[PDB]
């Protein structure tokens, strides 16, 4: 058979009867399409997900679209499986809606397109990699205190105008170039002119054509924005999991997600969990998450930005959420307003990658002392307002003296930089940032004018700046 | 035909609903035509609710059910060691199927008042910060109680590897964790050699609610195999809350209404079944222990919520880890405040309770001044005990990652500290002071070792003060 109709419509919710012995399987794809016989109906295009079964042949859907001008009684048709997107190469530099139909006029994609289920279970336990291993991203801060692992959930925090679309459009940049990989950005309920105004930055950076894009924004049903993430995710696997490389996906705003799913489960009338939360709110995090893992043959690394409502981080959404982050980067505006730039704050940024088994000892010590010599600044500025400057002590002075310059080695040039600041950007290896700060630890270059310091890649660049300058 | 076949009529968030089943039991296993089982939980005047115990995606209305004439069961043996398997037995690995050939319920009664006798026997967890202060004896269940990255799962790490001298088995009970973190962990139980005695069991976040829920149980059932033969287990539950969590799930879906912080009535009673089967057997029973150490992650250190509270309830004790003396260097992060073993002391060798008794309380009454010193300045005397003693006693206890301490090496330069062997070197030097010592021991007080070792009391009144001035004569301040 596999023809049904709809017997009852009440909002995003819609429940359709099929025949005995011929039910669609549970998150299954529904299509319905209608075209008005007289002046009493509009043209109906509509896709349903299967949620419940309801019984007496009767299935419970969720609408991906307003369900405005459906009638009791039209049919509806199976599609055999999930929602399924187009995969490969073809997904480069397109705009997708999260039935996988593009929104840019490059045109349509053609039906003999390769399309994956939206719906997949974790990888196994076999599948996995045995070792941890670091990501290597070619910016000094973030490589050197607040390390990235393949496979692992980075979360950032910041306030408006501080710089994350461009660090985000770096990182898409440095991992093109040396590592080889793609992007993903999945944009969750969030506002459009945001996403417009990101893509067309993107196309001036020229990133665009190294990524993919998928948006379902804040005016999106919540069936749709619940679904965003998925497809994301999914158009992400396939180059992991085909070709074996490692990929970036970047979630504009992960609580949108969960209150989506709070949305529907209040729809499908379950009883609310503690704070009006979904009862599911963990499993339907943990199926999110479990899939952006590393395996033997490839990874995918998520940067993802969460909203805590309240400023509460006891709140049962960032409870969940901060759970699976392995990651942390903090932007100050302070470091902004000073001209520090990518302006990752030195001291709130943490990560679990930044131990001695993982990372190496050598690297270990000299992370640790920047830290310590940065805090003791911090603690060195409140003495210098209460007595004075030149009332401090020698050492005082000395710490001051290494803490300038490492606070402004702490700065890069980014590739996409450029377009404000008109420097060529650089990419700094992990093992060379390491060895410069161990020498600016050292004293090597305590003679040096801290304002060459400021703005610069390697430090043998540092040195060619202070050569140039005096 | 009603007796062993069934028909089903709802699915959905993973429970069922299916009609038929007349002589079906409850708690029973059933089958489903996929081959993923199931657990008939309400017997109904004309229907049956079957909680789905696997992947719920293939089962639609309609589908068959059968009995399988067994209560909830899981497989035990000596075939599981060494392996990683879900709450229902299957391998995961891949290493092949398992030989086992008995199995035990989900649910069993624990053992009764007479059956049970007084714990006295130490459990050496390898780590000083625990095994000087906390003590753990075996039969006993201790909580491990703290904020998220503070180390709980280090702690349990570092006691299972330990235990590869004393004859005990372990088994590892991961509820909600990431599949990557039970991957490394199972690499480092592989890289120092405790697969030999170690049954892993896995449900990840990715599982669902059902296993969550069902997984620490499979693990003491596991446990009491070999707890009924005389032998000494020790269960470690990664996280009760991920439980509590899934039951809650559960309860919200099957309509139960909910209590105190939504959570269901019965929520006290699922912990204290899981955990009132670690018991201490007699004489008469076969003398064998089970030893448990259920997590709990509390959020900002609020050891005042439901669930903390409802846990400390049943428990014989609490660790408490701070996320505040974690950062910032005390790596143990051991907090000796809030921190108490009720069974404890009494299983603990003679040297160390005739040394390292009055550590707790004296490194509270040093934390209490190191704050009231803040307000100026204070006696010579305070001073001393401030400074000389306490800062010491907290750069000695601090431990590196994955570096077990045998008890004799602990107690000497615990003794050692104590006696003010310690008290003039700077504070900057006593762990290379400890680690330059071991090897010292190691080299020239080897019948010392034996003696405690042996005797399980101090090597003698007075004797170890020779070693210990030849130890500090040949080592070098800064
Ligand atoms: N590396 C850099 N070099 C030069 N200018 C920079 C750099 N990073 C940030 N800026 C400046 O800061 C501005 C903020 O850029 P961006 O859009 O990334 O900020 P944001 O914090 O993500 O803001 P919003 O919340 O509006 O999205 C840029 O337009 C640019 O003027
Ligand atoms: N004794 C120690 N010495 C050094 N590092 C340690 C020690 N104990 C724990 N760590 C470090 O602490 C970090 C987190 O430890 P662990 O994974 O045990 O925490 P947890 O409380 O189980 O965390 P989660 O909430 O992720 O389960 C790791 O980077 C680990 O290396
Ligand atoms: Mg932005
Ligand atoms: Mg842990």
């Amino acid at each position: 058979m596999t023809r049904g109709r709809v017997i009852q419509v009440m909002g995003p919710v819609v429940d359709v009867k099929f025949e005995n012995g011929h039910l669609p399987a549970i998150y299954n794809a529904l299509k319905i399409q209608h075209k008005a016989r007289n002046e009493n109906e509009v043209d109906i295009d509509l896709t349903l997900e299967v949620a419940l079964h309801l019984g007496d042949d009767t299935v419970r859907t969720i609408a991906m679209a307003s369900t405005d001008g459906l009638i009791r009684g039209m049919e509806v048709i199976d599609t055999g499986a999930p929602i399924s997107v187009p995969v490969g190469e073809v997904t480069l530099g397109r705009v997708f809606n999260v039935l996988g139909e593009p929104i840019d006029l490059e045109g349509d994609i053609p039906a003999d397109a390769r399309r994956d289920p939206i719906h997949r279970p974790a990888p196994k336990f076999e599948e996995l990699a045995t070792e941890v291993e670091i990501l290597e991203t070619g910016i000094k801060v973030v490589d050197l205190l607040a390390p990235y692992i393949k496979g692992g959930k980075i979360g950032l925090f910041g306030g408006a105008g501080v710089g994350k679309t461009v660090l985000i459009q770096e990182l898409i940049h440095n991992i093109a170039q040396e590592h080889g990989g793609i992007s993903v950005f999945a944009g969750v309920g969030e506002r459009t002119r945001e996403g417009n105004d990101l893509y067309h930055e993107m196309k001036d950076s020229g990133v665009i054509s190294k990524t993919a894009m998928v948006f379902g924004q804040m005016n999106e049903p919540p069936g749709a924005r619940m679904r965003v993430a998925l497809t994301g995710l999914t158009m992400a696997e396939y180059f992991r999991d085909e070709q074996g490389q490692d990929v970036l996906l970047f979630i504009d705003n992960i609580f949108r997600f969960t209150q989506a799913g709070s949305e529907v489960s209040a729809l499908l009338g379950r009883m609310p969990s503690a704070v009006g939360y979904q009862p599911t709110l963990a499993t339907e995090m943990g199926q999110l998450q479990e899939r952006i893992t590393s395996t033997a043959k490839g990874s995918i690394t998520s940067i993802q930005a969460i909203y805590v409502p309240a400023d509460d981080y006891t709140d049962p959404a960032p409870a969940t959420t901060f759970s699976h982050l392995d990651a942390t980067t903090n932007l100050e505006r302070k470091l902004a307003e000073m001209g520090i730039y990518p302006a990752v704050d030195p001291l709130a940024s943490t990560s679990r990658a930044l131990a001695p088994e993982i990372v190496g000892e050598e690297h270990y010590q000299v992370a640790r002392k920047v830290q310590q010599t940065l805090q003791r600044y911090k603690e060195l500025q409140d003495i210098i307002a209460i007595l004075g400057m030149d009332e401090l002590s020698d050492e005082d002075k000395l710490v001051v003296h290494r803490a300038r310059r490492i606070q402004f080695f702490l700065s890069q040039n980014f590739h996409v930089a450029e377009q404000f600041t008109g420097q060529p950007g650089s990419y700094v290896p992990v093992k060379e940032t390491v060895r410069g700060f161990k020498e600016i630890l050292e004293g090597k270059y305590d003679h040096l004018p801290e304002d060459a310091f400021r703005l610069v890649g390697r430090i043998e660049e540092v040195v060619e700046k202070a050569k140039a300058m005096g | 035909q009603v007796s062993d076949v069934g028909t089903v009529i709802q699915v959905g968030d993973g429970i069922a609903r299916a009609h038929g089943l007349d002589n079906v039991m409850s708690g029973e296993l059933v089958e489903f035509a996929n081959g993923v089982m199931g657990m008939a939980l309400n017997l109904e005047e004309n229907n049956v609710g079957i909680v789905i115990l696997g992947p719920y995606t293939g089962i639609k209305e309609g589908d068959e059910v059968r009995r399988t004439g067994r209560i909830m069961e899981v497989p035990v043996g000596e075939a599981l060691i060494g392996r990683v398997v879900n709450p229902l037995g299957q391998p995961v690995d891949g290493l092949g199927p398992v030989e086992t050939t008995e199995t035990r319920p989900i649910e069993s009664p624990a053992p009764g008042v007479m059956d049970r006798r007084s714990v006295h026997e130490p459990l050496q967890t390898g780590i000083k910060a625990i095994d000087a202060l906390v003590p753990i004896g075996r039969g006993q269940r201790e909580l491990i109680i703290g904020d998220r990255q503070t180390g709980k799962t280090s702690v349990a790490i570092d006691t299972i590897i330990n235990q590869k001298d004393q004859n005990m088995i372990s088994i590892y009970v991961a509820i909600g964790q990431k599949e990557s973190t039970v991957r490394t962990v199972v690499e480092t139980l592989r890289k120092h050699g405790a697969l030999d005695y170690t049954i892993v069991v896995t449900a990840s976040a990715s599982q669902p609610a059902p296993l969550l829920f069902l997984a620490p149980y499979a693990g003491v059932a596991m446990g009491e195999y070999f707890m009924y033969k005389g032998k000494h287990v020790l269960v470690v539950y990664d996280d009760l809350s991920k439980q509590a969590a899934a039951y809650r799930e559960l309860s919200l879906l099957l309509r139960r209404p909910p209590g105190r912080e939504a959570y269901p009535g019965d929520i006290f009673y699922l912990h204290s079944r899981l955990l009132e089967r670690a018991a201490k057997l007699s004489d008469a029973k076969g003398g064998g222990s089970l030893t448990a150490l259920p997590f709990v992650e509390t959020q900002a250190g609020d050891i005042s919520a439901y669930i903390p509270t409802n846990v400390i309830s049943i428990t014989d004790g609490q660790i408490f880890l701070q996320s505040d003396l974690f950062f910032s260097g005390v790596r143990p992060a051991i907090n000796a405040g809030l921190s108490v073993s009720r069974v404890g002391g009494a299983a603990q060798i003679k040297a160390m309770k005739k040394v390292a008794g009055t550590l707790r309380l004296d490194l509270a009454a040093y934390r209490e001044l190191e704050a009231f010193a803040q307000f100026g300045s204070d006696l010579d005397k305070a001073t001393q005990a401030k400074l000389a003693r306490g800062a010491r006693t907290v750069e000695v206890l601090k431990q590196d990652l994955h570096q077990p301490i045998p008890v004799e090496k602990q107690v000497l330069i615990i003794y050692a500290l104590t006696r003010g062997f310690l008290d003039d070197i700077p504070v900057e030097d006593v762990r290379r002071f400890e680690k330059e010592f071991y090897l010292f021991l190691d080299q020239n007080g080897q019948h010392l070792l034996e003696h405690i070792r042996t005797t399980k009391d101090l090597p003698n009144e007075d004797d170890l003060n020779k070693a210990i001035e030849a130890f500090k004569k040949t080592f070098v301040v800064s």
